[PDB]
RNA sequence: CAUCUCAGUAGGAGCGGGAAAAGAAAUCAAUUGAGAUGCCGUAAGUAACGGCGAGUGAAACCGGCACAGUUCAAACCGAA
RNA sequence: UUUACUGCAGCCUGUCGUUGGGUUGUGGUUCUGGAUGUACAGUGUAGGUAGGAGGCAUCGAAGCGGGUGCGCCAGCAUUCGUGGAGCCGUCCUUGGGACACUACCCUUCCGGGACUACGACCCUAACUCUGAGAAGAGGACCCCGAUAGGUGGGCAGUUUG
């Protein structure tokens, strides 16, 4: 399916309705100074490491559309219950 | 300045692999390796090390040197039923240092003297050596001694075997006071071995 | 059920006395204070850990018992 | 039992320590002899960006040999010499930079002298094997400690609703 690039949308902050670009969400680097990174290198030893021996699961059939809305206004972007589809465009 | 040779002993024992000790340790390992576990020795190598570790030229103090394997507590992989956690052995070290080895093995080669403490003296690839001091409670020079007439007392014996040396305080935890000492003094077996 | 728990338990080896160990801060505090160690009460099932699951789990402050401080290495002398 | 899950031994391999001395090959470490710098033409080589101008000279300033720095067999430094005036520019050779012998750190210059990480070879002196020993054979390898990855039903604990 496809969603139009821009539109024009209810802005969260600047509490009025303004043009908004649409932009697809990537998923970002899991840090290494996090805590659970650092719990996992501290389990870390001979034998079986618990929950950090765990393989990742599967996944669903369909993953969701993850998009985040920037106001074109005041630049700042707010992300919403997206859809789910297998495949996704945008209208230009 | 007016520093004692002491001072000197130490200056060229603070970096020994860069000043004449490191040559020294060239030819003197190839005499400690010929050598067995426990040697006596007239004079300790480091004499001021010695001499801040209570060293003293007198009757009843003796002065040898140790021999000690290097590597961590050489185990043997069980053979009956474990957890995962409790199979693995080889990268276990134990909680036996190498000082308290040599101390203990010095200790065991002369039962009727106490260990006093020990220093490190040189190592190798497989070895390590230690110079351990000791002290014969039944000696009268020692008896008149008041500065080691306290080893003639009968909670002085057995010392290294029972951790009471500077290295076995160091292991048993008790090197310093306040956070992190919670669990060790008194004793390691007082707080279940919780410590450490 | 695997980390965890059971548990540093059971068991083992060494040492050892009427007690043993610890013991006179390279400490604990917090705006400025206290003043060796041990043991008891409390802090408290708190902080903390943990498939943050089951569970595990302090210390300081404070109130008590009892109170105790010191000896070397070195600097100076040089067998005194 | 295994190409079930998760591990652990054994084994293979990198790195560090054990572990030293030489020869070269590889990177810059560090600096002497030149500031070597030049679309257009130049009396003249931006003598680094410069007090936007101003010092030397027969007690030194050039048209030359394979031109000692360099390069367009020009020209600056006066050196092996012999020839007998290079100025600075407010006539700026209508400026990629326009130029006073004024403490050159800077794209070069190849004494690269000195330490360095990798690789190749040699030495013995550590270290290893043989021998009672003289000594013989290996040799900074191997073994060994640690660490990193692999392989691993040899072994362990489980699961298989």
């Amino acid at each position: 399916m496809k969603i139009p690039k821009r539109f024009r949308t209810y802005c969260p902050f600047c509490k009025t309705h303004n043009e908004v670009v649409v932009e697809r969400v990537k998923k970002g680097q899991a840090s290494s100074m996090t805590h659970i990174a650092r719990q996992k290198k501290r389990q870390e030893g001979i034998g079986n490491s618990g929950k950090f021996s765990k393989v990742p699961g599967g996944d669903k059939p369909t993953k969701r559309i993850w998009l985040r809305y920037r106001c074109t206004v005041c630049k700042k972007a707010h992300q919403r219950p997206c859809f789910r589809a297998k495949k996704f465009e945008f209208k230009e | 300045m007016v520093k004692s040779f002491y001072g000197y002993v130490r200056d060229a024992w603070k970096n020994p692999d860069e000043t004449y000790v490191n040559e020294l340790r060239w030819e003197r390992l190839q005499v400690w390796r010929k050598q067995g576990s426990v040697t006596r020795i007239e004079r300790p190598t480091r004499i001021d090390r010695a001499r801040s570790l209570g060293y003293k030229a007198k009757q009843g103090i003796v002065v040898v040197r140790v021999n000690v394997r290097r590597g961590g507590l050489g185990h043997v992989r069980p053979n009956r039923g474990r957890r995962t956690q409790k199979m693995g052995k080889n990268k276990v070290s134990g909680g036996m240092s190498i000082q308290r080895i040599a101390e203990v093995r010095a200790d065991r080669r002369y039962p009727n003297l106490e260990v006093l403490n020990s220093y490190w003296v040189g190592e190798d690839g497989k070895h390590k050596w230690f110079e351990v001091i000791l002290v014969d409670p039944h000696h009268p020079v020692i008896k008149s001694d008041k500065n080691l007439n306290w080893v003639c007392d009968p909670s002085s014996r057995g010392r290294a075997t029972r951790g009471k040396t500077s290295a076995g305080r160091k292991g048993r935890g008790m090197a310093t006071r306040g956070k992190g000492t919670e669990k060790t003094r008194p004793s390691i077996r007082a707080y279940k071995s919780r410590g450490k």
